[PDB]
C-alpha cells in the first residue's frame, strides 16, 4: 500500500507498457496474446490486443479503458498513451517519495500538458498536402512494399496520395468535400504494371451486358439496382387464347414479354444504362439491349454504391421493379456524364465517367499479378487514411520525436521559470516524452541515447520545422528514429491527437495515485 | 505471460526439441520415434503430424509450430516435419547470438534474402518436367510414394495419380492457376484389385449416390442439378395453406403439380432422365418426375451435386424457367448406376471440358484399396504439385548445399551483420543431410566437410548426400526429385515460420 500499491499502481503502468514498446507502432514486434490460458493470437501494436487482453491490475483496469478511449477516438495515441501513462509515474514515483506531495506538482504535469498545446499552437502546419504525411512518396510507398508497385512506389503514391487529397469524386452521395469518402478505385492485375491509370468516374466491377449490350450508352441516365431481376414462375401470363402450340406456351411466356416493353417504357422512363449489383438474366438482359440499352449486372456493391453515391438521388437501389424491372416509376433515375464500356486491364469495364450529377473517379491500379493488389491494397490503406486524416485536419503536427526534444526543452525552457517544486512538474513531464524516441529507437533496433540526444541538439532557441533541421528540428524516422524532413522522411502527426493522449496520459498517471487503499471489507 | 529473451530462448528452447525427433524419423531410411500414452499406448510413427499429437503440448508457440505445420499439414502434409526442422535451424541459430547482438531484426531482414537466394537457386537447381510426359512426373512418384516406404500398390497408383490429377487440373484465375482437386474424385470399392482401378471421366457418383432409381445407365439423357426451387408451389407461383382437411388436399396438391411439372418440363426443356434434385426438393417432385419416368434422385448432398457440377462440368441452376444442358449436365455426358464391388456407382462422365477424369478406386477390398487411396492420395497431389510446378530439383544435400554458397557468397559480398544470418542460414540446409547421414548411419561432419567441397567444385548442383545411397552423390542420375515449388514449400514455410516467433517476445494471456 501507499507508495506499495502506487508502486504497484506505477509498477503495472511500466509492467504493462512492457508489453507494447515492443509492440509498439509498425515498428513494434508481434507478441502472443493467449485468450484463456489455451488460446493465442499474434500482433504488434498493444492497442488492438490490451483490449483483448484480460487487465489484471486497477491500474491495467484504468487504462485499456484509456487507451480505448483514445481508440475511439483515433488509432493514435492508442498504443502510445500507455506509455506516459507509465512514465511519469515511475517519474513522479519518486518525486513524492523525495519531498513532492503527489498533489503539488501534478497540477503542474498539466500546467506542462498546456505548455505543450501552449506549443501545439505555434507548432502545427495547417498545410497538410504538398508534402503529405509520410510526404507523398513516403505515404504510400512505406505502405507498399516492393514489388510490381516498388518502381511505382513512388509513382503509385502521388497518384493515391493526390488521388484522395482532391480529385474529381463522388463523396457520399457527392458531399461537398474532399474525398472524405475515401476514393472509389481497382487494382486490377494485369497488362504493365506502370499502366495503373486514375480512370474518369468509374470503371466498373461488373458483369457487362453479354446479350449484345450496348457498350456506350452516353450520358447514362443510371438504375444501380441492389436487386435482382431474375425471374419467377407465372402459372398464367398475359393473354388467354390457345390457337398454336405456340399459343398453349406464350401464356407463361407473355410474363417474361411484359418487361421488354417495359424496359423499353423503361428505355423511356428511368435509365438509359440499367446497373445491377444483383443478376439481371440474359432473359433479362435481352429486354434491355433490344431496345438499344446498356443494361449492366452484378456490379459491384463497393463500386454500384460509389456509383449510386455518385449518381445521385433517384436510383433502383431503392424500389424494386420485378419481372426484369418492371416500368419505372422513375424514383429510378440515376447520373452518369456518359457511360462508355472501356476495355481497361485486357477486360471490357463499363467506365462511369463521373456523374451526369456529380464528380466520380476510379483508380484501376494495373500490375501484372495480385501482389500489386495485395500491397496497394494496404498503400491505398495509409494514404487513404493518411488523406483522411490530412483530408479533415488541415492542422497537422510536423515532425514525429523532433517535437519531442522540442517539447522536453520548450517545457524545459519553461520548467526553471517556475521555481520551486514545479520546475520539477515541467521536467519529468519533458522528461517522459523522450520514450517515444526511445520506444521508436528500441522496436528498429536503434538507440534513441544516440538518436533522442541528437534530438536535443537541434535548435537556435526551439521549433520543428522543415526549415534548417541542421540547426532546428523537424521530423524523425521508424527504421532509424532521427530527425528527418516533413517531405522527406521526418515524421508527422494531424493536429488533433495529442491532447487528448496528453491529457489522457496527463490523466493516467494521477488518478490511481491518489488511492493509497486498496484494501476490504 | 511470458516475456522477451525467455521466450526467445523458449524459442530457440521449444522449437528445437520440436525440430528434432521426427528427423530420426525422417528419411526413406529412417529411425521411428516410440510414442506411449499415459495409459500405456504406444505409437510408432515417422509423422511428425501424428507426433506433434499424442506428446503433451503446453509451450504456446509450441502450438504455433503445430499451427504452421498442419497449415502446412493442409498444404502437402509432407514436409510438414521438415518445414519445422529449419525453423528450428532458423530459430536456433541466428536468434540467441543475434538477439544478444541485439536484434530479431537484421535475423527477420536476411530471411527475405535468405529466401530469394534459393527461390533464384531454386529456378536454377530445380529444372523443369514434362507433366506432358508421366513418366518423367512418374519416376517423381516413384519416388514420392517410397520415403514411407509404400511401393506395392502405389507403383500402379504411380500412374492412375498422374493420370486423373493432370485432367482434374483444369483451372483458370486467367493467369490459369490450379489448384483443382475437388474435381478428382476417388471411389473406396468392395473387390477388384489394389492393381486395378481407374479414373472415369467427369466426377464418378460413389459416395453417397447408390441409388438404385437413377435407373442404371443415362446413354444420353441429362442429369439436372437443381439450386431450382423445384418445390411444388401449393398456390399458382407460392405454396398455399397446409392440408389439414379434404378441401385443401384436392385444390392445393393440384397447383402443386404445376410448379413441379413446369419446372420439371423446362427440365424436360434439356431432356433428362436423372435428375438429382437438391434445393426444392419435393415428395411431388421426384414423384412427378418419376411420373414423367423422369428418375428424380432426391435425399442427396449438393456436394454430390458439386461433384456433379464438376462431373459433367457444369453449374447448378436456380432458375426455374428454361433449364438448360449448359445450364445443368453441361456436355452430352453419361450418368451410369455401375457395381463395382456390388455397390451402386453413379459414373456421370464426359465433362463438357475436357481433361475430365475421376479416380476409380479398387483394392482386393475398401481397406487395401484404401491402402492405395491414401498412398495415391499422396501420389495424385505431388501431380499437382508437379502439375503446379514444372520445375524440379535433385534432392538431398544438392538442394541442400546449393544455395549456403551463394548465401555466404551473398554474406561475404553482403558483409553487415545480415552477412550473420546468411551465415546462421548457411548450414541450416544441411541438417536433413545430417538426417540423409543418419539415414545412411554415417560421420555427418566428414559428409557436411565433404559435401562441402562438393559444392566447392561441382557446386552440389546435382550433389547432395543421399542417406538411401548413403553417398554425396549426383541427385539427378540418382534421381532424387521433387517438383520445385515443394522445396520452397518447405523452404518458404521454415522463413516465415522462423520470422514467425522471431516476431514474439510476448506470450500473454
Amino acid at each position: 500500500t501507499g507508495e506499495t500499491i502506487r508502486s504497484q499502481n506505477v509498477m503495472a503502468a511500466a509492467s504493462i507498457a512492457n508489453i507494447v514498446k515492443s509492440s509498439l507502432g509498425p515498428v513494434g514486434l508481434d507478441k502472443m496474446l493467449v485468450d484463456d490460458i489455451g488460446d493465442v493470437t499474434i500482433t504488434n501494436d498493444g492497442a488492438t490486443i490490451l483490449k483483448l487482453l484480460e487487465v489484471e491490475h486497477p491500474a491495467a483496469k484504468v487504462l485499456c479503458e484509456l487507451a480505448d478511449l483514445q481508440d475511439k477516438e483515433v488509432g493514435d495515441g492508442t498504443t502510445s498513451v500507455v506509455i506516459i501513462a507509465a512514465e511519469l509515474l515511475k517519474n513522479a514515483d519518486e518525486l513524492v517519495k523525495q519531498k513532492i506531495h503527489p498533489t503539488s506538482v501534478i497540477s503542474g504535469y498539466r500546467l506542462a500538458c498546456k505548455e505543450a498545446v501552449r506549443y501545439i499552437n505555434e507548432n502545427l502546419i495547417v498545410n497538410t498536402d504538398e508534402l503529405g504525411r509520410d510526404c507523398l512518396i513516403n505515404a504510400a510507398k512505406t505502405s507498399m512494399s516492393s514489388k510490381i508497385i516498388g518502381i511505382n512506389g513512388d509513382f503509385f503514391a502521388n497518384m493515391v496520395v493526390d488521388a484522395v487529397l482532391a480529385i474529381k469524386y463522388t463523396d457520399i452521395r457527392g458531399q461537398p468535400r474532399y474525398p472524405v469518402n475515401s476514393v472509389n478505385i481497382l487494382k486490377a492485375h494485369g497488362r504493365s504494371q506502370m499502366e495503373s491509370m486514375l480512370i474518369s468516374g468509374y470503371a466498373l466491377n461488373c458483369v457487362v451486358g453479354s446479350q449484345g449490350m450496348p457498350k456506350r450508352i452516353v450520358n447514362a441516365k443510371i438504375a444501380c439496382l441492389d436487386f435482382s431481376l431474375q425471374k419467377t414462375k407465372m402459372k398464367l401470363g398475359v393473354q388467354v387464347v390457345i390457337t398454336d402450340p405456340e399459343k398453349l406456351d406464350q401464356i407463361r411466356q407473355r410474363e417474361s414479354d411484359i418487361t421488354k416493353e417495359r424496359i423499353q417504357k423503361i428505355l423511356a422512363t428511368g435509365a438509359n444504362v440499367i446497373l445491377t449489383t444483383g443478376g439481371i438474366d440474359d432473359m433479362c438482359l435481352k429486354y434491355f439491349v433490344e431496345a438499344g440499352a446498356m443494361a449492366v449486372r452484378r456490379v459491384l456493391k463497393r463500386d454500384l454504391k460509389r456509383i449510386a453515391k455518385a449518381s445521385g438521388a433517384t436510383i433502383l437501389s431503392t424500389l424494386a421493379n420485378l419481372e426484369g424491372e418492371e416500368t419505372f416509376e422513375a424514383a429510378m433515375l440515376g447520373q452518369a456524364e456518359e457511360v462508355v464500356q472501356e476495355r481497361i486491364c485486357d477486360d471490357e469495364l463499363i467506365l462511369i465517367k463521373n456523374t451526369k450529377a456529380r464528380t466520380s473517379a476510379s483508380i484501376i491500379l494495373r500490375g501484372a499479378n495480385d501482389f500489386m493488389c495485395d500491397e496497394m491494397e494496404r498503400s491505398l490503406h495509409d494514404a487513404l487514411c493518411v488523406v483522411k486524416r490530412v483530408l479533415e485536419s488541415k492542422s497537422v503536427v510536423p515532425g514525429g520525436g523532433a517535437v519531442e526534444a522540442a517539447l522536453s526543452i520548450y517545457l524545459e525552457n519553461y520548467a526553471t521559470s517556475m521555481g520551486s517544486r514545479e520546475q520539477l512538474a515541467i521536467a519529468e513531464f519533458a522528461r517522459s516524452l523522450l520514450v517515444i524516441p526511445n520506444t521508436l529507437a528500441v522496436n528498429a533496433a536503434q538507440d534513441s541515447t544516440d538518436l533522442v540526444a541528437k534530438l536535443r541538439a537541434f535548435h537556435n532557441e526551439a521549433q520543428v520545422n522543415p526549415e534548417r533541421k541542421n540547426l532546428k528540428w523537424i521530423g524523425l524516422d521508424l527504421s532509424n528514429g532521427k530527425p528527418r524532413d516533413n517531405k522527406q522522411a521526418g515524421v508527422f502527426e494531424p493536429t488533433i491527437v495529442k491532447v487528448k493522449s496528453l491529457k489522457f496520459a496527463t490523466e493516467a498517471a494521477i488518478t490511481i495515485l491518489r488511492i493509497d487503499d486498496l484494501i476490504k471489507l | 505471460r511470458e516475456s522477451g529473451r525467455k521466450v526467445q530462448s523458449g524459442n530457440i528452447n521449444a522449437a528445437k526439441t520440436i525440430a528434432d525427433i521426427i528427423r530420426t524419423c525422417l528419411g526413406p531410411k529412417s529411425m521411428m520415434k516410440m510414442l506411449l500414452d499415459p495409459m500405456g499406448g504406444i505409437v510408432m510413427t515417422n509423422d511428425g503430424n501424428a507426433i506433434l499429437r499424442e506428446i503433451q503440448v503446453q509451450h504456446p508457440a509450441a502450438k504455433s509450430m503445430i499451427e504452421i505445420s498442419r497449415t502446412q499439414d493442409e498444404e502437402v502434409g509432407d514436409g510438414t516435419t521438415s518445414v519445422i526442422i529449419l525453423a528450428g535451424e532458423m530459430l536456433s541459430v541466428a536468434e540467441h547470438f543475434l538477439e544478444q547482438q541485439m536484434h530479431p531484426t537484421v535475423v527477420i531482414s536476411a530471411y527475405r534474402k535468405a529466401l530469394d537466394d534459393m527461390i533464384s537457386t531454386l529456378k536454377k537447381i530445380s529444372i523443369p518436367v514434362d507433366i506432358s510426359d508421366s513418366d518423367m512426373m512418374l519416376n517423381i512418384i516413384n519416388s514420392s510414394i517410397t520415403t514411407k516406404a509404400i511401393s506395392r500398390w502405389s507403383s500402379l497408383a504411380c500412374n492412375i495419380a498422374l493420370d486423373a490429377v493432370k485432367m482434374v487440373q483444369f483451372e483458370e484465375n486467367g493467369r490459369k492457376e490450379i489448384d483443382i482437386k475437388k474435381y478428382a474424385r476417388v471411389e473406396k470399392i468392395p473387390g477388384g484389385i489394389i492393381e486395378d482401378s481407374c479414373v472415369l471421366r467427369g466426377v464418378m457418383i460413389n459416395k453417397d449416390v447408390t441409388h438404385p432409381r437413377m435407373r442404371r445407365y443415362i446413354k444420353n439423357p441429362r442429369i439436372v442439378l437443381l439450386d431450382s426451387s423445384l418445390e411444388y408451389k401449393k398456390g399458382e407461383s407460392q405454396t398455399d395453406i397446409e392440408i389439414t382437411r379434404e378441401e385443401d388436399f384436392t385444390r392445393i396438391l393440384q397447383m402443386e403439380e404445376e410448379y413441379i411439372q413446369q419446372l420439371c418440363e423446362d427440365i424436360i426443356q434439356l431432356k433428362p432422365d436423372v435428375v438429382i434434385t437438391e434445393k426444392g426438393i419435393s415428395d411431388l417432385a421426384q414423384h412427378y418426375l418419376m411420373r414423367a419416368n423422369i428418375t428424380a434422385i432426391r435425399r442427396v448432398r449438393k456436394t454430390d451435386n458439386n461433384r456433379i457440377a464438376r462431373a459433367c462440368g457444369a453449374r447448378i441452376v436456380s432458375r426455374p424457367e428454361e433449364l438448360r444442358e449448359d445450364d445443368v449436365g453441361t456436355g452430352a455426358g453419361l450418368l451410369e448406376i455401375k457395381k463395382i464391388g456390388d455397390e451402386y456407382f453413379t459414373f456421370i462422365t464426359d465433362c463438357k471440358d475436357p481433361k475430365a477424369c475421376t479416380i476409380l478406386l479398387r483394392g482386393a477390398s475398401k481397406e487395401i484399396l484404401s491402402e492405395v487411396e491414401r498412398n495415391l492420395q499422396d501420389a495424385m497431389q505431388v501431380c499437382r504439385n508437379v502439375l503446379l510446378d514444372p520445375q524440379l530439383v535433385p534432392g538431398g544435400g544438392a538442394s541442400e548445399m546449393a544455395v549456403a554458397h551463394a548465401l555466404t557468397e551473398k554474406s561475404k559480398a553482403m558483409t553487415g551483420v545480415e552477412q550473420w544470418p546468411y551465415r546462421a542460414v548457411a548450414q541450416a540446409l544441411e541438417v536433413i543431410p545430417r538426417t540423409l547421414i543418419q539415414n545412411c548411419g554415417a560421420s555427418t561432419i566428414r559428409l557436411l566437410t565433404s559435401l562441402r567441397a562438393k559444392h566447392t567444385q561441382e557446386n552440389c548442383e546435382t550433389w547432395g548426400v543421399n542417406g538411401e545411397t548413403g553417398t554425396l552423390v549426383d541427385m539427378k542420375e540418382l534421381g532424387i526429385w521433387e517438383p520445385l515449388a515443394v522445396k520452397l514449400q518447405t523452404y518458404k514455410t521454415a522463413v516465415e515460420t522462423a520470422v514467425l516467433l522471431l516476431r514474439i517476445d510476448d506470450i500473454v494471456s
